[PDB]
C-alpha cells in the first residue's frame, strides 16, 4: 500500500515545485499514473487477503474503494481547472493541495486495519473538504453548509470514538482481523443497545440517514465541482465501508436494532426521490437522488444478507461513478449558464449533441439501465431486501418508477424541448469536459463488461 | 580537699561505667513492615514498540 501512499504524498512537493504553466498537466498526468498504480490491488488470486503490513491491509471491498479514489483524483483535477482560471497560482496549488491530501488520506482510511486508525483519517477526511467547500464555494450558503456538513458528521462521530475506546478496553487491540475471529456474542442489555447505537451512528449520519440527511444537499449544491465529485463519489461509501467494517462485531442485537434504520432508509429514498420529483435545483436533485441510493445502501447493510452485501459494494461503486458524471455534467451546464436552476436551460439537445449523449447515458446508468452494475447492485438489493420481508417489493417498486420518472424528467427537461434562444453565451464544448464525461463512462462500461470486481466480501 | 571546678569543666560530656544493660528498643517498636520486593533484571526493549493502538513502534 506505502507504494500508492508515497508517490501520492509525492504529489505534493511536485504541485508546490512545478511551473504555473506546468502545474496542472503535472499532477494530471501523475495522479493518472498513481490510478495506475493503484490497479494492481486487484490481483487476487487467493482467498486471502492482502496484508501489506501491520497497519495497511486490501480487501475485495477495499480494493474497489481505493482504485475508485486513485481514478476520481485526476478526474477532480480536470473538471476543477476551469473555474480557477482567473485564480492565484498559489491558490490554484493550494486547492490541488487540498485535493491531493482527500486523496490520500481516504485511501489510507479505506485500507487501515484499525477501527482509530479508521476514525483518526475520518476525521483527517472531514477536515480538507470543509476547506474547499467553505474557500472555493459560490453562493453565501457555503458557509452554512460547511457548518451542517461538519457538525453533523462531528456529532455523529463522537459516540463512534468512546465505543471504539470501550471495545479497545474489553477486547484489547481493536484490530480488525482479530476482532473477526475473537467476536463475543453481546448479552442484549441496554448497554449493548447504546453501544450498537454509538458505533452505528456516525456511519448512519455520514451515509446520510433519512431524517439527518439535512447537510448533504446544501454541502452538495454549495461546494465546487471537485468537492461534490468526491463527496458523493467516496464519503458516503466510506460511511457504508465503516458500517461494513464495524457490523462484523455486533451480533446478535443488530438483527432487532436494524428495524428502524430499515424503515427510514425505505420510506426516505421514497420520499427523496419524490423531492427528486418537485426539486428545481439540478445539483439538489442530483444530491437528493443520492441520498436515496445510499437509503438503498443503508437497507442492505442493515439487512446483513450475503447478497445484501454484495448489491451494496456494487450499487456504492456504479453510484460513484454515475453520480461524479452527473455532478459534471450539471457543472458544465452552471459554467455555461452561471445558474443551477432546473428549467431554465431546456433546449441543449440542440446545441450540445454529443453532450446531450453523456447526458442520456449517465441519466441511463442512474435509472438502472441493464446490465449495468447499477442495476445489478439495486436488483440484488430486491433480491435480499425480498428475502427479508416479502412487503419491501412495495417499497422498492414505487422507488424504481419514481427514480425513472426524476431521471427522464431532468432528462427532458435540460436537454429536450425548444430551445432557450437568448443563452447567446453557449460555448460549444470543451474537449477537457467531454474527455471527463468519457473517463466516467468508460469505467462503467468496463464494470458493467466484468462485475466480479466489484462483488465485494462475501462473493 | 575539695577544689572548685574550673571554667568549663562541668559542661563537658563524660563517660560514664555501668552495669545497667543497654535497653535495645527504648522506644517500644513494633516491627518495621518490609519494603516492597524491588524487581531485579536486564531491561529488555519494550515488546512490539510503545503498544499505543495503532503505532507499530
Ligand atoms: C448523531 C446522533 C447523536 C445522538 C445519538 C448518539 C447515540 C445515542 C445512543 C448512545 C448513547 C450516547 C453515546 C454514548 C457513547 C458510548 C456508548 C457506550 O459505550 O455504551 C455502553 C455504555 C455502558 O458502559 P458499559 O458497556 O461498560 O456498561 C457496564 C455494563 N455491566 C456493568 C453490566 C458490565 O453506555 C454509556 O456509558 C452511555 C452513557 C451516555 C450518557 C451521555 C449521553 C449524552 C447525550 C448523547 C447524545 C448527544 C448528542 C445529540 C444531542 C442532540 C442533538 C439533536
Ligand atoms: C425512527 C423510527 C423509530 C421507530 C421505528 C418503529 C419501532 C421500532 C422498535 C424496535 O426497535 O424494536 C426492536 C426491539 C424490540 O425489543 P427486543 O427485541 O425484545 O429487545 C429487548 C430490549 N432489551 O426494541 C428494542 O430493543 C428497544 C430499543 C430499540 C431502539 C431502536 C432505535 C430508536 C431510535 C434511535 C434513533
Amino acid at each position: 500500500m506505502l507504494k500508492i501512499i508515497l508517490p501520492s504524498l509525492m504529489l505534493l512537493p511536485l504541485t508546490w515545485l512545478s511551473s504555473p504553466k506546468k502545474t496542472w498537466t503535472n499532477v494530471t498526468s501523475y495522479s493518472f499514473l498513481i490510478s495506475l498504480t493503484s490497479l494492481t490491488l486487484l490481483w487476487q488470486t487467493d482467498e486471502n487477503y492482502k496484508n501489506f503490513s501491520n497497519m495497511f491491509s486490501s480487501d475485495p471491498l477495499s480494493t474497489p474503494l481505493i482504485i475508485l479514489t486513485a481514478w476520481l483524483l485526476p478526474l477532480m483535477l480536470m473538471a476543477s481547472q476551469n473555474h480557477l482560471k482567473k485564480d492565484n497560482n498559489v491558490l490554484q496549488k493550494l486547492y490541488i493541495s487540498m485535493l491531493i491530501s482527500l486523496q490520500i488520506l481516504l485511501i489510507m482510511t479505506f485500507s487501515a486495519t484499525e477501527l482509530i486508525m479508521f476514525y483518526i483519517l475520518f476525521e483527517a477526511t472531514l477536515i480538507p473538504t470543509l476547506i474547499i467547500i467553505t474557500r472555493w464555494g459560490n453562493q453565501t450558503e457555503r458557509l452554512n453548509a460547511g457548518i451542517y456538513f461538519l457538525f453533523y458528521t462531528l456529532i455523529g462521530s463522537i459516540p463512534l470514538l468512546i465505543a471504539l475506546i470501550l471495545i479497545q478496553n474489553h477486547v484489547g487491540t481493536l484490530n480488525l482481523m482479530i476482532l473477526s475471529f475473537t467476536t463475543h456474542t453481546l448479552d442484549a442489555s441496554w448497554s449493548n443497545n447504546l453501544l450498537w447505537l454509538a458505533c452505528m451512528m456516525a456511519f448512519l449520519i455520514k451515509m446520510p440517514l433519512y431524517g439527518v440527511h439535512l447537510w448533504l444537499p446544501k454541502a452538495h449544491v454549495e461546494a465546487p465541482i471537485a468537492g461534490s465529485m468526491i463527496l458523493a463519489a467516496i464519503l458516503l461509501k466510506l460511511g457504508s465501508y465503516g458500517m461494513i467494517r464495524i457490523s462484523i462485531i455486533l451480533d446478535p442485537l443488530t438483527k432487532y436494532m436494524a428495524y428502524p434504520f430499515i424503515l427510514l432508509s425505505l420510506w426516505g429514498m421514497i420520499m427523496t426521490s419524490s423531492i427528486c420529483l418537485r426539486q428545481t435545483d439540478l445539483k439538489s436533485l442530483i444530491a437528493y437522488s443520492s441520498v436515496s441510493h445510499m437509503a438503498l445502501v443503508i437497507a442492505s447493510i442493515m439487512i446483513q444478507t450475503p447478497w445484501s452485501f454484495m448489491g451494496a459494494t456494487m450499487l456504492m461503486i456504479a453510484h460513484g461513478l454515475t453520480s461524479s458524471l452527473l455532478f459534471c455534467l450539471a457543472n458544465s451546464n452552471y459554467e455555461r449558464i452561471h445558474s443551477r436552476t432546473m428549467i431554465m436551460a431546456r433546449g441543449l439537445q440542440m446545441v450540445f449533441p454529443l453532450m446531450a449523449t453523456w447526458w442520456l447515458m449517465a441519466s441511463l446508468a442512474n435509472l438502472a439501465l441493464p446490465p449495468s452494475i447499477n442495476l445489478m447492485g439495486e436488483l440484488f438489493i430486491t433480491m435480499s431486501l425480498f428475502s427479508w420481508s416479502n412487503f419491501t417489493i412495495i417499497l422498492m417498486g414505487i422507488n424504481i418508477i419514481i427514480t425513472g420518472m426524476y431521471s427522464m424528467y431532468m432528462i427532458i427537461t435540460t436537454q429536450r424541448g425548444k430551445l432557450t434562444n437568448h443563452m447567446i453565451n453557449l460555448q460549444p464544448s470543451h474537449t477537457r469536459e467531454l474527455t471527463l464525461m468519457a473517463l466516467h463512462m468508460i469505467p462503467l462500461i468496463l464494470l458493467t463488461t466484468s462485475p466480479k470486481l466489484i462483488t465485494g466480501l462475501t462473493m | 580537699g575539695w577544689v572548685r571546678p574550673d571554667l568549663g569543666q562541668l559542661s563537658k560530656v563524660t563517660k560514664v561505667k555501668t552495669d545497667r544493660p543497654l535497653p535495645e528498643n527504648p522506644y517500644h517498636s513494633r516491627a518495621r513492615p518490609e519494603p516492597n520486593p524491588v524487581i531485579e533484571g536486564d531491561l529488555k526493549p519494550a515488546k512490539h514498540g510503545t503498544r499505543f493502538f495503532f503505532w507499530t513502534v
